């Protein structure tokens, strides 16, 4: 999008842009989320559905 | 072994096998449905339990 | 002074996401009965059954 910026406020806007916290989220990162000695523990049943 | 399967809880197998077509004989004292309709066999509805 | 030239940039981001906090929300966890839960040892944690 076009913006009209003093240039400290553009710096201060694209570092918020460029530096975002969030990233990608998947089953993947999710199933590494759980410790893995629980993931490895059979009396656990964990499912992704 | 249907038996094993209940008393542990995990399905990975028996979901893989099932989604993958891959021809199994689910083993253990089991109920089933007696049905002498020719349609229904032509129907193919004994796969689709 | 006011320079349009230089106060004119293109800021750039997603369209959208949709940002998550509970990962944990999106696992199904189930347990095995207590009678067959078992230790590290694959053996069950009480056996004076």
């Amino acid at each position: 999008y076009p913006s009209i910026l003093h240039p400290i406020d553009h710096a201060f806007n694209e570092y918020f842009l460029q530096h975002q916290l969030v990233e990608p989220l998947n089953n993947d990162i999710i199933f590494n989320y759980i410790p893995e000695r629980i993931r490895n523990d059979v009396n656990y049943i964990l499912n992704m559905d | 072994n249907l038996e094993e399967l209940m008393r542990t809880g995990d399905y990975a197998q028996i979901t893989n096998m099932l989604l993958n077509n891959q021809p199994v004989a689910l083993v253990g004292a089991l109920p089933f449905i007696t049905d002498s309709s020719v349609i229904s066999l032509v129907a193919k509805l004994d796969a689709t339990v | 002074q006011f320079d349009f030239r230089a106060s004119m940039h293109m800021l750039t981001s997603n369209l959208t996401f949709t940002v998550y906090s509970d990962l944990l929300a999106f696992v199904s966890a189930d347990t095995v009965e207590p009678i067959n839960a078992v230790a590290f040892d694959n053996m069950r944690i009480m056996n004076e059954l």
